[PDB]
DNA sequence: ACTCTACCGATAAGCAGACATACCTCTCGATCCTGTGC
RNA sequence: ACAGAUCGUGUCCAUCGAGAGGU
DNA sequence: GCACAGGTAAATGGTTTGTGTCTGCTTATCGGTAGAGT
């Protein structure tokens, strides 16, 4: 219910200018915005505090504390998102990145 | 604009056209249009990165003297129409020129 | 001591070989590869057996150009000079440090320190060599020789000998 | 620790798999116990009780006070907590305790947190400002690692030489100050380090804090080659996707094409044609690098072009380019479009995708990148 | 779709005119919305401007 | 210093002093030098009505 | 070129358990019970100096069959030994093959066993004891005339064997490597 | 596109990682052909990765900070 | 983990995959790979990939991985092309 | 039955921390010395 | 025994603050 | 004849129009029962 009314007032946000937003998108943030069990803000203090890579998390808000945090902790980064593999310089497993090409002894000598 | 400036007591920069034999580190810029004093007379069409001014300081193998000229900007070129020399406060060289370009 | 390992080897291969010969392109490179190594982990590659149902996966493509990796899979006969292992050998070369001994490929050196002060340096005989009694060793003679440890993991890949030890030497 | 397993709250805390919520959780638990148990009533036959084990001493209040911990020892003795007692401390705490708070007994031990060797970074960190005329300007880090080592070499001095507590404390608090300055210049509570300039001294910290740091201003911003920017205008004559690309533009951005038996005759005119006229190009790259110029060697003409080379020709028509503006914020704002060399100097583009991009020909600047290969080539005319 | 939902809504946003006052009907009530109304919602504010109640 | 720099005060203690009382005159044009002549600017750093024209 | 993926924290052990040890202590790649390319949990191989000679003869001569196949297709005692093995790597290996020639004429010079009934059945008399087959293959290789000799030259079999076992088996393999 | 512009069109540096300690304090030497890790005594693995030297500043200032950002090319799982 | 019979992906080729494909191609014949078909005089790499594919001519597999970390192998010439 | 005082929970109210669209263009200054030396 | 003038390629002048700008 | 090396200056007292919106820590304040009688 709590998300539902939230839906319907960023709804009623998006009403006077006369533009109109799919509901795929409203309603995607939405779920973000109540993925756990109560409201997560889009600020330091809600979407940030949660269990993702330290390096993609460190990119927004202030650095240096969640790298000490980091230090302090033992935490494994996947590296499994776009701002860690943006920093490392690899292909993120995004869009073309999503898949991996590979080449086949049959289907070469079946054409020559 | 450009200046005469002193290091401490001998190491002071001089106003003359350098040259190959004793210069090092010094720009590729063309030293043609330069004078014997080191500046370029009024009238002179300039282009590209030519030096218009002639400056070389003394390092302390040989090479004592490397320069210190400042080339024209990259994206500017004109003739140069007025061309002031006079003397600081202290007493040392005092060189100011100016380039004149029409903008259609 | 002869060991068979189920070793993997990753090659890249140019994209302008990517022809129906790339199966045989792989086999001859790893059979150039693997045969002669001195790799320092396995140790001495000597033979490749088992040339059938190498299982040639499918080559994944670098993003940076064309050239694709393979993991190809294949077992081979390994030596390694596990130390503290009884081996016998045979003399090759004996200077003033010491008699070297031919275990198999390796340069096994058996140093002045090692072998009791009974062996003396007589160069007196043809042959340079260490005669002294209980028995007698020369060059190209049997001889057991315990290892001491393994050194020089990078590179060539040797190993130090001793007789000091009952029932080691002369035989 | 404090509390351990035999108290119904404590193991209940002791159980959540997060190591920021079980640290939190245990602090909040221990932090109202001031005293060692040693003597723990079990959790069955509460008339009898089990020796926990401990030490039985009381604890202090500790109370942060500028870069020294002090606490407040009342069964009130004031002593100042020194850094010594608080790393043997450390040292003894057990495995599994630091294991629960949240530490790894093999990446980060607690006792770790302590500076008893400070690496120094290398050259390439801090490197030297050659600065007009010819002297040797510093960076700020060399300053600081300068200054800690004074610091280190007076305290030592001091300390062998023989000398009153006051002077140990003083230098070692100088020391703790200088160290926390080079790895933070932003203490609160605490005076800033200045040098003699009079500006504030630049930490690593202030190095990468906002967005002109070292991440958000050095790794998910950058700034490129082969780009450029020019006063964009409008052509009604031009198709839907094409931009207008001055000859000069397209004179000084390159593209590196392999020569390949299908273009092999057309590098060799490029090549030719030399870095002057439009259709030429610019270098050209053998075996292993060892790049060629075609406008200082001259030589053009009497090369031959051997297969597996590399070409820098100039940017040629039908060339798949990225056209943008600033703010982008919607991905219509960028395009992927086909070069159209024109003769004069500005960016020309139809007047129907002006709406997407928001701009107008009153003064707009936008930009224009290149691709340097096939892959982002293909991608970005297929996407 | 979690970078072109945030495209998306941040576009209208951007491109809507001013959102400070206007918004009222029968009764002046000075109800919140626009870009403030937004930032509210994003930071999730325990205290709104405007706080209302609606009763069938 | 305070003339060419354009912060009011000493060499030392630069940091806490204003900037900006002292500004290059603009000669591109006769109006934008009047205009530069008769300019006044109020220090405050959010905030819409002090930015507002009263009456 | 691996074939075990990391495990037990390979990162950070910091343990540093030596090298290598003549009482077991084997190093991790030659661990017992290897994981196998399609199978697992199979221990390792160990091969004596008769049984390498006769895997890496079989091995070239199915190579060299292989090769003059696809060709065909397209188109005393120790002193006879080297010129056999001599004519077999002079065409199969190809190459520098410098370290192979060492190899061969070392096991060929000390091999033991050279009948192939003998080599096979030497696996079956060993099968008797649940020994590591390190030391069973060391025993096989290495001679020995009594127990004395066998618990002298490694210290990988204290007390367990029996003696009675140990000489009954030693002296098993006496009479099968003197018969040929 | 987003890969070539932030590596081949800026910075992009070639780096050996130890593979036990994980960080890049390798010592090479490309004349001999021959890599060592004197933290661990290293040899016998030792990997390139190619990484934006803004990336190899970041983590250098790390480890002057006491941090170490160690990184591995293999992923840690199950056992 | 290479299911054959339970696989549950789209038996359509997506435009990443498409754009991919296209592009390694294209590579590959620039950096003179050889090609499987006739080019009618064609000399742009990139087209010569249009073609390969427009016939089904290009020996490559796609390796479509699944959140957890399992994949199924979908080659080119059995993906269906619509877009 | 609730006095003589202890920890449980539940708030008020003051003390600090982080930060504010994106793109580029140009000019202009400053980057130490005074008490102390024979 | 042997036992050199420069030559030939040569890399840039940076940082910190302040102000004025324009989409 | 001129250079040479440490941070010895202010003590003070002192400052500035109009930055909110959460966040966490540290107290102060308010009810409520348990060690038992005439
Ligand atoms: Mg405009
Ligand atoms: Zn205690
Ligand atoms: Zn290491």
């Amino acid at each position: 219910a709590g998300r539902a009314a939230l839906y319907k007032e960023v709804y009623n946000v998006i009403a006077s200018d006369g533009s109109y937003v799919n509901y795929r998108h409203m309603a995607l943030l939405v779920d973000v915005m109540t993925t756990q069990g109560g409201l997560t803000s889009v600020t330091r203090h809600g979407f940030n505090r949660s269990n993702t890579g330290a390096l993609m998390r460190c990119s927004f808000e202030e650095t240096v504390e969640i790298l000490f945090e980091a230090g302090a902790s033992a935490e494994l980064d996947d590296c499994r998102g776009v701002s860690e593999n943006v920093i490392l310089g690899q292909m993120a497993p995004i869009g073309t990145g999503a898949f991996d090409v590979m080449i086949d002894e049959e289907s070469l000598v079946k054409y020559m | 604009m450009d200046q005469e400036k002193k290091y401490g007591m001998s190491i002071t920069e001089t106003f003359e056209k350098p040259q190959r034999t004793n210069t090092l580190r010094m720009k590729h810029g063309t030293y043609d249009k330069l004078d014997d004093d080191g500046l370029i007379a009024p009238g002179v069409r300039v282009s590209g990165e030519d030096v218009i001014i002639g400056k070389t300081t003394p390092i302390s193998a040989y090479h004592s003297k490397r320069d210190a000229s400042t080339p024209l900007r990259s994206t500017e070129n004109g003739i140069v129409d007025q061309v002031l020399v006079t003397t600081n406060q202290d007493g040392l060289k005092f060189v100011k020129v100016r380039v004149r370009t029409t903008k259609i | 001591m002869f060991f068979i390992k189920d070793l993997s080897l990753n090659i890249t291969l140019h994209p302008s070989f990517f022809g129906p010969r790339m199966k045989q392109y792989l086999k001859t490179k790893l059979l150039e590869e693997v045969e002669g190594s001195c790799t320092g982990k396995f140790g001495y590659i000597l033979c490749v057996l088992d040339y059938d149902n190498i299982d040639i996966q499918r080559g994944r493509i670098l993003p940076t150009d064309g050239s694709a990796e393979f993991n190809v899979k294949y077992r081979a006969v390994v030596f390694k000079p596990f130390k503290g292992e009884v081996v016998d050998g045979t003399v090759v070369s004996c200077s003033q440090h010491g008699f070297e001994v031919q275990v198999g490929p390796m340069k096994v050196f058996v140093t002045k320190h090692l072998m009791p002060q009974d062996l003396t340096f007589n160069a007196g005989s043809n042959p340079p060599s260490y005669q002294s009694s209980e028995d007698v060793i020369t060059i190209k003679s049997r001889i057991r020789v315990k290892i001491e440890g393994c050194i020089s993991q990078v590179s060539s890949i040797h190993a130090i000998g001793s007789i000091k030890e009952d029932y080691l030497g002369a035989i | 620790l404090l509390l351990d397993e035999h108290n119904e709250l404590m193991r209940q805390a002791l159980a959540i798999k997060d190591s920021k919520k079980r640290f939190a959780a245990i602090w909040t638990l221990c932090k109202t116990k001031m005293v060692c148990e040693t003597d723990v009533p079990s959790e069955d036959d509460p008339t009898q009780l089990v020796s926990r084990g401990g030490c039985g001493n009381t604890q202090p209040t500790i109370r942060k006070d500028g870069l020294k911990l002090v606490g407040s020892w009342k069964k009130p003795e004031l002593r100042v907590l020194s850094t010594e007692e608080i790393l043997n401390i450390f040292k003894h705490i057990s495995v599994k305790d630091f294991t629960s708070l949240g530490f790894n007994e093999v990446f980060s031990r607690p006792e770790w947190m302590i500076l008893t060797c400070l690496p120094v970074p290398p050259p390439p960190v801090r490197p030297s400002i050659s600065f007009n005329e010819s002297q040797r300007g510093e960076d700020d880090l060399t300053f600081k690692l300068a200054d800690i080592l004074k610091a280190n070499i007076s305290l030592e001095t001091l300390e062998h030489n023989g000398a009153p507590h006051h002077a140990i404390e003083e230098a070692e608090s100088l020391l703790q100050f200088h160290v926390a300055t080079y790895m933070d210049n932003d203490i609160a509570g605490q005076p800033q380090a200045l040098q003699k300039s009079g500006r504030p001294v630049k930490s690593i910290r202030a190095r990468l804090k906002g967005k002109e740091g070292r991440i958000r201003g050095n790794l998910m911003g950058k700034r490129v080659d082969f780009s450029a920017r020019t006063v964009i205008s409008g052509d009604p004559n031009l198709e839907l996707d094409q931009v207008g690309v001055p000859k000069s533009i397209a004179k000084t951005l390159t593209y590196p094409e392999v020569v390949t038996p299908y273009n092999i005759d057309r590098l060799t005119q490029l090549v030719r044609n030399g870095p002057n006229e439009h259709p030429g190009a610019k270098y050209v790259i053998r075996d292993s690098g060892d790049r060629i110029d075609l406008r200082y060697s001259k030589r053009a003409g009497d090369i031959q072009l051997q297969y597996g080379w590399k070409v820098e020709r100039h940017i040629m028509d039908n060339d798949p380019v990225l056209f943008n503006r600033q703010p982008s914020l919607h991905k219509m704002s960028m395009m992927a479009h086909r070069v159209k060399v024109i003769p004069y100097s500005t960016f020309r583009l139809n007047l129907s995708v002006t709406s997407p991009y928001n701009a107008d020909f009153d003064g707009d600047e936008m930009n224009l990148h290149v691709p340097q290969s096939e892959e982002t080539r293909a991608e970005l005319s297929q996407l | 779709v979690g970078v072109l939902a945030a495209q998306s809504i941040g576009e209208p946003a951007t491109q809507m005119t001013l959102n400070t006052f206007h918004f009222a009907g029968v009764a002046s009530k000075k109800v919140t919305s626009g870009v403030p109304r937004l930032k509210e919602i994003l930071n999730v504010a325990k205290n709104m401007k405007t706080p209302s109640l609606t009763v069938y | 210093y305070a003339l060419a720099t354009g912060n009011w005060g000493e060499q030392k203690k630069a940091m806490s002093s204003r900037a900006g009382v002292s500004q290059v005159l603009n000669r591109y044009t006769y109006s934008s030098t009047l205009s530069h002549l008769r300019r006044t600017n109020t220090p405050i750093g959010k905030l819409a009505k002090p930015r507002q024209l009263h009456n | 070129s691996t074939s075990t993926f990391q495990t037990r924290r390979r990162r950070l052990k910091k343990v540093e358990e030596e090298e290598n040890a003549a009482t077991l202590q084997l190093g991790q790649e030659f661990q017992l019970k290897q994981i196998n390319h399609q199978g697992e949990e199979e221990e390792l191989i160990a091969l004596n100096l008769s049984e390498a000679r006769l895997v890496i003869k079989e091995a070239l001569v199915e190579r060299r069959r292989a090769f003059k196949r696809s060709q065909k297709k397209h188109k005393e005692t120790r002193e006879k030994e080297l010129e056999s093995i001599d004519v077999l790597l002079e065409q199969t290996t190809g190459g520098n093959n410098k370290d192979l020639k060492n190899t061969m004429q070392y096991l060929t010079n000390f091999s033991r066993f050279r009948d192939q009934e003998t080599v096979g059945a030497v696996i079956q008399l060993l099968k008797s004891t649940g020994l590591h087959p390190f030391e069973v293959a060391q025993l096989g290789s290495l001679a020995c005339d009594t127990a004395d000799e066998a618990k002298t030259l490694i210290p990988s079999l204290n007390n367990k064997i029996s003696d009675d076992e140990l000489e009954r088996i030693l002296k098993e393999l006496s009479n099968l490597e003197t018969l040929y | 596109f987003l890969k070539e512009r932030l590596m081949e069109a800026s910075d992009a540096f070639r780096v050996h990682i130890c593979g036990i300690c994980g960080l890049m304090t390798v010592i090479a030497k490309l004349n001999h052909n021959q890599f060592e890790c004197k933290g661990c005594d290293n040899k016998i693995d030792i990997y390139q990765i190619h990484i934006p030297y803004a990336a190899k500043l970041l983590f250098q200032e790390l480890m002057a900070m006491n941090i170490t950002p160690r990184l591995y090319t293999d992923r840690s799982r199950d056992f | 983990a290479i299911p054959k019979d339970q696989r549950a992906t789209t038996p359509y080729m997506t435009k990443y995959e498409r754009a991919r494909i296209l592009g390694t191609r294209a590579l590959q014949i620039s950096m003179n790979a050889p090609v499987f078909v006739d080019l009618e005089g064609e000399t742009d790499p990139l087209r010569i990939a249009m073609k390969e594919l427009a016939e089904k001519k290009i020996p490559l597999v796609i390796r479509r991985y699944l959140p957890d970390g399992s994949f199924e192998d979908w080659s080119v010439e059995e993906l269906i092309v619509d877009l």
